């Protein structure tokens, strides 16, 4: 199952420049998304210094 | 009548050791030249270094309680 | 005078390096800034709208400019008529002329706070020095009781009254303002109105941490592998004879 | 045949950074030919983004530069990515002439000569370009710099006043200053391409400074990737400055709008000019000052002839190592000097890093190389 | 000028090379590499820590002597 | 700009000092007047552009400064408006 991964994704989607570009800018997609989610995630995680505030000053 | 925390952690820093001696050496030189006349040897800098042990000791306890 | 002494290092919650800007207590500080200072310092480079994805809402905002009279662009009669305030409109408040915060004080130039933090030496750590640590004389020298005492400042001698204790307030679910508290408050939001990029920045750089932590060692493979064929390549002279 | 190597336009890229003959030698210190290539873009593309909203007159000058952090978006990256690329471009300046002179590359005299050129050259625009946000230090430094020329004999004065658009630092002063820091980078890349086309002549020198002909390897892949790591380390260095410690290279003071009546106490130049400045004052003289201050940099032109082992490199020369790293050293304390007042401890020992410097370079070196030859019976 | 092919003369060397497909790309990265990190570094501090830590001692003393100026005590 | 051209130094400075000016603030940040020197342009009706209007009605006499390079026919033009000044034929009313 480990040898035939890289194997596999070597077969399937990295020999022909075209599939291996096909997928370098879709899993480009999925990793700018995925990315900022947790780096924000990250970012609120170590503070909670705004946007909580919102749910008290407002809510009309 | 309001709660200075400012003026609570002062007293307990402006207490020890190090500012001891600034304020020691700062009311010796006080009265040095309190005791003078036609001086100019004007007690400025040991001011200074009672704030300076003073203020360091000041700002690593403050915050800690402050709202 | 010629002699000087250097602000300590408060643990501000920003000081830390992917730390944001507490937001509450940049409130609190405008507060400071509207009644206090807004009398005397010039904040021009903030805005009605800048305080609104900070701090407040966008209606909280309006009421906040509206609470002033302007003056408007002229019309029909080359005129000048005075507004009451919307969210375009920046803070240039106290004189006119320069010279008109001169002859109000006595000379002295109570220095725009819209880059201060940024522009002393020592950030907020100078100014809430400044602020906080208002003494009394020594010895052997006499101000002009104009000239106030203080010992966070060059000369140590030099012009600003203390009007960090005379106490206003209105910290809506409520804070007590002491001396120090309001001090913090009106740092925190100086270094917001000099900085107020400063949470977003961080943000990134996180990112950029996170990001060269990936690519960095990323890029090294793909040189160590390209360049493998010089690392391991065995030389052999074999000479005739 | 190959479309790559005939192609008249492609001819050139293939000739200068794909097929060209590499040492297989070169080692980190050769980056920072293309680093200084790279800082130069980017000042020149973040710099074109900051003209299309700084505006060039005293009145809005400073305004604009704080309308572009507020209002421009992203106006603020770009801002500091600006100020910091330009120090990044003098750290690598001045680490691109340190391997030049520890590895003898300076035996190219017109690929060494243009760089001087482009030292002056980057060095005349960025003087220019801290005056554009019309700080204090920018009026100030501006002022105490341009002065400078005051002391040539006959001429100082009218020559002052002649590039000043007045009888001071004016208005005049501050378009001037943006048109030149605008049309010089660009003139810069056109010398730093003869500063390539030179250097292809010979083909780049190595750390041994013995011949590489003998072992030379193409360009692609192995500079491309060695160059590629290499720029991603300048982000991260540019980078860090600027999402981190914005500020840090930069003085407080420049963010308080001129005044040209005030007269800051604290007066020193940007980072990367202090050991010069240490140079200029360590002198009671108005003419030896600046004519010193100009020896100062002008003297990586006598180097050439200040040549004297038998070996090009200093890899194998240790008393030479030595008498380098005290040059590095000595031109530590001339920064850490010029970044202190004129005062008690400071002036002698910067008056000694000064005379220092000088016999290191003018004396000391080329001794050294006699010494080393006669070592070898050479 | 330049190119291959026309650089120099060389004669009697072969030289043995194999595919980055077919080797590691970090070969004993910690268990050859820091000694000889160890080694450059040895071979070098002798010729370049000297003048730095000469300017390190010239730098405390030189601030100390400056802010120690600048007090009085009798006269 | 009239000294080289048409009248001498003094000449010039004595046709600006019949005006008062504003110049700048000083001390109590102000604004005085001042008998006008050389340094001073002939900026003067209204200040804000409706003002021209407000005293006419709209209307706007615009700036003379560059004028005869602004029309098409320079002084001609100018000349044959201020100079061919003429009464209406018939079938139209102005509003005098
Ligand atoms: C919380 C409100 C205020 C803050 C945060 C504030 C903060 C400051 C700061 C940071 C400076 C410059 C310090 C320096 O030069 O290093 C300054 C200067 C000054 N401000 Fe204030 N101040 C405030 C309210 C006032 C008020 C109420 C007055 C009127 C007494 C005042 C009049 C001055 C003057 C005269 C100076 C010039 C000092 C001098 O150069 O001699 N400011 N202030
Ligand atoms: C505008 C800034 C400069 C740029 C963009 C520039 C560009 C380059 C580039 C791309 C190389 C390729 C090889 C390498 O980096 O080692 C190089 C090498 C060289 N440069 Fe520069 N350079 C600049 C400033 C200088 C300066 C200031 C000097 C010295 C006064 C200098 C003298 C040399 C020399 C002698 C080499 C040959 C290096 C060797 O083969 O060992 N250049 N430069
Ligand atoms: C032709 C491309 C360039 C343009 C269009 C450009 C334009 C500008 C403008 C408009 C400013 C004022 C706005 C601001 O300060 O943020 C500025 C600042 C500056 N740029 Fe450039 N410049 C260019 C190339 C350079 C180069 C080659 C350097 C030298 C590394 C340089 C270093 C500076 C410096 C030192 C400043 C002032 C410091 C500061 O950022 O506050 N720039 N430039």
């Amino acid at each position: 199952v480990a040898p035939t991964l890289t194997a596999r994704l070597y077969s399937l989607l990295f020999r022909r420049t075209s599939t291996f570009a096909l997928t370098i800018v879709v899993g480009a997609l999925f990793f700018e998304r995925a990315f900022d989610q947790g780096a924000d995630a990250i970012y609120e995680h170590i503070n909670e210094g705004k946007l909580w505030k919102h749910i008290k000053h407002k809510y009309e | 009548e309001l709660v200075d925390p400012l003026t609570t952690v002062r007293e307990q820093c402006e207490q020890l050791e190090k500012c001891v001696k600034a304020r020691e050496r700062l009311e010796l030189c006080d009265e040095r030249v309190s005791s003078r006349s036609q001086t100019e040897e004007d007690c400025t800098e040991e001011l200074l270094d009672f704030l300076h042990a003073r203020d360091h000791c000041v700002a690593h306890k403050l915050f800690n309680s402050l709202k | 005078s010629d002699l000087e002494l250097h602000p300590p290092s408060y643990p501000w919650s920003h000081r830390g390096l992917l730390s944001s800007l507490d937001h509450t207590s940049i409130r609190r500080g405008f507060q400071v800034y509207k009644q206090v200072c807004s009398s005397c310092h010039s904040m021009d480079y903030v805005a009605y709208r800048h305080l609104v994805g900070v701090c407040y809402t966008e209606d909280e905002a309006k009421a906040l400019a509206e609470e002033v009279e302007v003056q408007d662009g002229p019309n029909e009669d080359g005129e000048m008529f005075m507004r009451p305030g919307k969210l375009s409109d920046y803070f240039p408040k106290p004189y006119p002329n320069p010279e008109a915060a001169r002859a109000a004080n006595n000379g002295a130039l109570p220095p725009d706070l819209s880059y201060i933090v940024r522009a002393r030496h020592g950030g907020e750590d100078y100014v809430f020095s400044l602020l906080t640590g208002y003494c009394e004389p020594p010895t052997g020298v006499s101000l002009r009781e104009g000239l106030y005492f203080n010992p966070y400042f060059p000369g140590q001698a030099i012009g600003m009254a203390p009007p960090i204790y005379n106490e206003v307030l209105e910290f809506d679910d409520g804070t007590p303002a002491t001396m120090s508290q309001v001090a913090k408050d009106v740092c925190t939001f100086l270094r917001w109105a000099a900085e107020p990029e400063h949470d977003h920045r961080k943000r990134m750089g996180l990112k950029m941490l996170l990001m060269m932590g990936l690519l960095l060692p990323l890029v090294y493979a793909m040189k160590r592998h390209k360049w493998s064929v010089l690392k391991s390549r065995k030389l052999a002279y074999r000479p005739p004879k | 045949t190959n479309i790559r190597k005939s192609h008249p336009l492609m001819k050139i890229v293939n000739n200068a950074f794909i097929d060209l003959p590499a040492p297989s030698n070169i080692s980190s210190w050769w980056n920072f030919g293309s680093l200084l290539g790279i800082c130069l873009i980017l000042q020149i593309l973040t710099g074109l983004f900051l003209a299309m909203h700084y505006t060039s007159d005293t009145t809005t000058a400073f305004s604009s530069v704080t309308h572009i952090c507020r209002d421009v978006n992203y106006g603020w990256i770009i801002r500091y990515m600006h100020a910091n690329g330009a120090s990044m471009f003098f750290i690598c300046l001045y680490m691109h002439v340190g391997r030049g002179l520890y590895y003898g590359s300076y035996t190219f005299l017109e690929t060494w000569n243009i760089g001087v050129i482009l030292l002056l050259t980057v060095m005349a625009t960025a003087f220019m370009g801290y005056v554009l946000p019309w700080g204090q230090m920018s009026f100030w430094g501006a002022t105490v710099i341009t002065n400078l020329l005051s002391a040539i004999p006959y001429i100082g004065t009218n020559l002052v006043e002649w590039i000043w658009g007045g009888f001071s630092v004016d208005k005049a002063t501050l378009t001037r200053f943006f048109a030149f820091h605008f049309i010089l980078p660009f003139i810069i890349m056109a010398i730093a391409m003869v500063h390539l086309l030179f250097l292809h002549e010979t083909g780049s020198n190595n750390p041994t400074g013995i011949s590489s002909d003998v072992d030379k390897i193409p360009f692609h892949p192995y500079y491309t990737i060695k160059d590629i790591l290499g720029a991603l380390l300048l982000i991260l260095a540019l980078m860090l400055l600027v999402l981190f410690a914005p500020d840090l290279l930069g003085d407080p003071d420049n963010y308080t709008p001129a005044n040209p009546l005030n007269t800051p106490p604290h007066i020193k130049p940007e980072w990367y000019f202090l050991f010069a400045y240490a140079i200029l004052r360590s002198i009671p003289n108005k003419l030896g000052g600046v004519l010193a201050l100009a020896f100062s940099i002008l003297i990586l032109a006598l180097i050439p002839l200040l040549h004297t082992s038998k070996q090009r490199s200093m890899m194998f020369r240790p008393l030479s190592q030595c008498l380098f790293w005290a040059l590095v050293a000595d031109l530590l304390t001339l920064t850490w000097i010029g970044g202190q007042p004129v005062e008690h401890p400071y002036i002698t020992i910067g008056q000694l890093a000064s005379v220092l410097y000088f016999l290191l370079i003018l004396v000391l070196m080329p001794t050294a190389g006699t010494i080393e030859n006669k070592l070898l019976k050479w | 000028g330049r190119q291959f092919g026309h650089l120099t003369r060389v004669r009697h060397v072969i030289t043995y090379s194999l595919s980055p497909f077919e080797q590691r790309a970090f070969p004993h990265y910690f268990s050859k590499g820091i000694p000889n990190v160890l080694r450059r570094t040895r071979a070098c501090i002798l010729r370049v820590a000297p003048p730095f830590v000469a300017f390190y001692l010239v730098y405390t003393w030189g601030t100390q002597e400056f802010e120690k100026s600048k007090r009085k005590n009798p006269a």
